[PDB]
RNA sequence: GGUGAAAUUCUUGGAUUUAUUGAAGACUAACUACUGCGAAAGCAUUUGCCAAGGACGUUUUCAUUAAUCAAGAACGAAAGUUAGGGGAUCGAAGAUGAUCAGAUACCGUCGUAGUCUUAACCAUAAACUAUGCCGACUAGGGAUCGGGUGGUGUUUUUCUUAUGACCCACUCGGCACCUUACGAGAAAUCAAAGUCUUUGGGUUCUGGGGGGAGUAUGGUCGCAAGGCUGAAACUUAAAGGAAUU
């Protein structure tokens, strides 16, 4: 603190600022999230200008109530500023590091699957999958690896499933499908033939490309 | 214990004791011979023919039933090919490798493999010359090899 | 150990031992009389096929090839030769 | 002295020797 | 002489194992001669848990664990007492103590 | 009932950060680092400094109106360290014991899916 | 920032830090093992194409076609050499800040060449299992990977299912490992390093005290660095190996 740099009045900037309201899409339960803080609107350079585009990454348990959804995470992009309220849209789903890493146990093969897909709208989504190989309750063998061919087959199946599930309906619809882990269950059901399998999750949904803006559609996700 | 790899395997067919025709098998040796001839005409190599006999029909081994090996039979009828079967196959394999190499150049493993194949072919050629199945001057190259294959 | 009759061993032991490594080499494979559910014809199919063997009269596919022993086509019924 | 270092020294010497030879030529 | 029949490595059937860097000093070490200690530490220290609990919104909360595999070059390991020098007769024990 | 922010603790092996932001994580409410509070240069990382920083942060938070924080704990990451510094735990403790509310705690250390080359060379830091 | 402590360096024209993004080139974490494959060097993101391959199964076919190899070939880590492209990181040289009696060393900060790639070259490494290859035989024991057999064995369930995954038992081939040696060995140790004074299954290569020396010279191959080949004079009673207190 004694060391000084060469370096070759409006104190307390929070008095120059106002609070807003994070409004999540109608897909979730706890529809209002929390508070966001922005500078007061100066003539040319409004408050609503430097807001639309902001990402609020929040826990999925703090939207649904139940803490069986604690490991999941959701990015929400601010779109329409109501005046005090700001309406968000789904931007990206995530897994927290403390579960993803937890589930990567040694002595079993992890199967990871990618896919890029358009929705029934024009949303380009890259969605990821993790599946692990299970010690089938009977086993004496201290491992339970899958053979490479089997793994490949599983991956293919997963990809197919993902393609089927996206391309068919809106991003909102996809989100709805995702929350009670239906897709995962479906995947599990599919892959019971190829290999036992366990801890099947869609980890990570990444948005890449969105259509125009379409205000009406966005609104139809609120009220 | 293998000829070009470190491999040490012992997987092989084990021919039964009795030279005599199996007790359950009826038919006739002549019939078998006829079948073989037909197969040859159709355009099959001895091994393939043998396999067919084993599978679709009651033939265990041709020498067990007819008294003669398939190749011999083929020769007798005037159907045994210009190049012996195994050698031909080897040549074909070599040609494929060569073709592959022509397309992509940096494949060093492939190149290495090709050399091995060539060596094998040469060995076989030498054997054949000694036995005088091939004309005693027959050589294997590249274009010529391709021609032979096709 | 130490003292054995190497000439005539127990049958079970022989069975356990690999083909070739037995006292005298003999195949473990066998031939089969295959009855197709439709027509009354008997075809002699070798237990370790390789080829997709059909009945000589009608194309039905009696056996599909696998690693070792070939697999029969469900509707078919066999009898060991 | 490490063998590697000795080798290096030898190499160095040889370069000089080579140069000398070239000059002579 | 050979101090170890394993050569201190664990490879044999391989030929070349890709090197991992040391987590302590970055001494590039083969992934088998690597000494891999997988540390599952709790994200909050044992004495500071109660306070955190008291603080926390939503009672009956998970409190996660942090996960990492650590790779020590053998010298570093020796220094930091992850591994110790053993007797000729009891070097042989491959089973972990616990 | 609650106003939420993001605590963002970044504790390297030397010098420690606290950094409260809003839920969006774009607008900031006090940084305050370990080097600010203790001017002894080596003590930038030491728990005491971290604690002090946390205390300072808390006051600021109180002034603003942020009753509650989610904590994001971070080590240097990438090629470097990965193990959290000495003054992260202390900072957390300080945060806890200021009357301020807590919930949702995660590690956000930038772990690579195998990365660029690490600093030090083959034989590394030979001390 | 960095550190054992510092300093070098960047910073109110706002460093660090936070959030979204974008580009560029790297690399392929965790999974990852006394596991896989390849002649070795080596080889982990997905998918497609392109040929190749070991093991196994085989009442298929040829019928001694084989084993090992002076001559000759093919590949051959990393550095290094030309000329392009790329140049994020890391970094021989360099700068440069400390530490020291010195410190153009370790530590710190930068940083050309190099690191990546495309055409050439280079031919070496503790290129190590410091164990040449092929074959036979001798001793138990569990594992494990690849395949194949037999189990009214378990589960799956869409009713029998049929696969798949397990479970048990056997079997070839592999990476290993554990205990004993009745054999070896100077011993450390070794299921080969055993079946050797009770000495002969087939073969290629290499060594003959330590230095001088992988030097001198002559070839030869390299654009060059270098490689392969390789002495003698003279010198010396030891150099060494494994174990011991
Ligand atoms: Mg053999
Ligand atoms: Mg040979
Ligand atoms: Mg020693
Ligand atoms: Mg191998
Ligand atoms: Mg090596
Ligand atoms: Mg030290
Ligand atoms: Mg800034
Ligand atoms: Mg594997
Ligand atoms: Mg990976
Ligand atoms: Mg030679
Ligand atoms: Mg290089
Ligand atoms: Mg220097
Ligand atoms: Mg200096
Ligand atoms: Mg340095
Ligand atoms: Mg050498
Ligand atoms: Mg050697
Ligand atoms: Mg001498
Ligand atoms: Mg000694
Ligand atoms: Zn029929
Ligand atoms: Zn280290």
């Amino acid at each position: 603190a004694v060391g000084k740099n060469k370096r070759l009045r409006v104190v307390d900037p929070f008095t120059r600022k106002e609070w807003y309201d994070i409004k999540a899409p109608s897909t979730f339960e706890n529809r209002n999230v929390g508070k966001t803080l922005v500078n007061k609107s100066v003539g040319l350079k409004n408050a609503s200008d430097s807001l639309k585009g902001r990402v609020v990454e929040v826990c999925l348990a703090d939207l649904q109530g139940s803490e069986d959804h604690s490991f999941r995470k959701v990015k929400l992009r601010v779109d329409e500023v109501q005046g005090k309220n700001l309406l968000t849209n789904f931007h990206g789903m995530d897994f927290t590091t403390d579960k993803l890493r937890s589930m990567v146990r040694k002595w079993q093969t992890l199967i990871e699957a990618n896919v890029t897909v358009k929705t029934s709208d024009d949303y380009v989504l890259r969605i990821f999958a993790i599946a692990f190989t299970r010690k089938q309750a009977n086993q004496v063998k201290r491992t339970s690896y899958a053979q490479s061919s089997h793994i490949r087959q599983i991956r293919k199946v997963i990809s197919e499933i993902l393609t089927r599930e996206v391309q068919n309906s809106t991003l909102a619809q996809l989100t709805s499908k995702l929350i009670p882990e239906v897709i995962n269950k479906e995947i599990e059901n599919a892959t019971k033939d190829i290999f036992p399998l366990q801890n099947v999750h869609i980890r990570k949904v990444k948005l890449l490309k969105q259509p125009k803006f379409d205000l009406g559609s966005l609104l139809s996700l609120h009220g | 214990g293998r000829m070009h790899s470190k491999g040490k395997g012992m997987s092989s067919s084990a021919i039964p004791y009795s030279r005599n025709a199996p007790a359950w098998f009826k038919g006739s040796s002549d019939g078998v011979v006829e079948q073989i001839i037909k197969y040859a005409r159709k355009g099959l190599t001895p091994s393939q023919i043998g396999v067919l006999l084993r599978d679709a029909h009651g033939v265990t081994q041709a020498k067990v039933i007819t008294g003669n090996k398939i190749l011999r039979i083929l020769k007798s009828n005037g159907l045994a090919p210009e190049i012996p079967e195994d050698l031909y196959f080897l040549i074909k394999k070599a040609v494929s490798v060569r073709k592959h190499l022509e397309r992509n150049r940096k494949d060093k493993d492939a190149k290495f493999r090709l050399i091995l194949i060539e060596s094998r072919i040469h060995r076989l050629a030498r054997y054949y010359r000694t036995v005088s199945v091939l004309p005693p001057n027959w050589k294997y190259e590249s274009a010529t090899a391709s021609a032979l294959v096709n | 150990v130490l003292v054995q009759d190497l000439l005539h061993p127990t049958a079970a032991s022989e069975a356990r031992k690999h083909k070739l490594k037995t006292l005298v080499q003999s195949p473990r494979s066998h031939f089969l009389d295959v009855k197709c559910p439709g027509c009354l014809n008997i075809t002699t199919v070798f237990s370790h096929a390789q080829t997709a063997v059909t009945c000589e009269s009608c194309s039905t596919v009696l056996c599909t090839p696998t690693g070792g022993k070939a697999k029969l086509s469900e509707g078919t019924s066999f009898r060991r030769k | 002295m490490r063998a590697k270092w000795r080798k290096k020294r030898t190499r160095r010497l040889k370069r000089k020797r080579r140069k000398v030879r070239a000059r002579s030529k | 002489p050979k101090k170890r029949a394993s050569n201190g490595r664990n490879k044999k059937g391989r030929g070349h194992v890709k090197p991992v860097r040391c987590v302590n000093c970055s001494r590039s070490v083969p992934k088998d001669k690597a000494i891999k200690r997988m540390a599952i530490r709790n994200i909050v220290e044992a004495a500071a848990i109660r306070d955190l609990s008291e603080a926390s919104v939503y009672a009956e909360y998970a409190l996660p664990k942090t996960y990492n595999k650590l790779h020590y070059c053998i010298s570093c390991a020796i220094h930091a007492r992850i591994v110790r020098v053993r007797s000729r007769t009891d070097r042989r024990i491959r089973a972990p103590p616990q | 009932s609650q106003v939420f922010g993001v605590a963002r603790i970044f504790a390297s092996f030397n010098d420690t950060f606290v950094h409260v932001t809003d839920l969006s994580g774009r607008e900031t409410i006090a940084r305050v680092t370990g080097g600010m509070k203790v001017k002894a240069d080596r003590d930038e990382s030491s728990p005491y400094a971290a604690m002090l920083a946390a205390q300072d942060v808390a006051a600021k938070c109180k002034e603003v109106g942020i009753t509650a924080v989610h904590i994001k704990i971070r080590a240097t990451g990438g090629t470097r360290s990965k193990t959290p510094g000495p003054g992260g735990q202390a900072a957390l403790r300080a945060l806890a014991r200021s009357g301020l509310r807590i919930g949702r705690i995660e590690d956000v250390t930038p772990v690579p899916s195998d990365s660029t080359r690490k600093k030090g060379g083959r034989r590394g830091r030979r001390l």
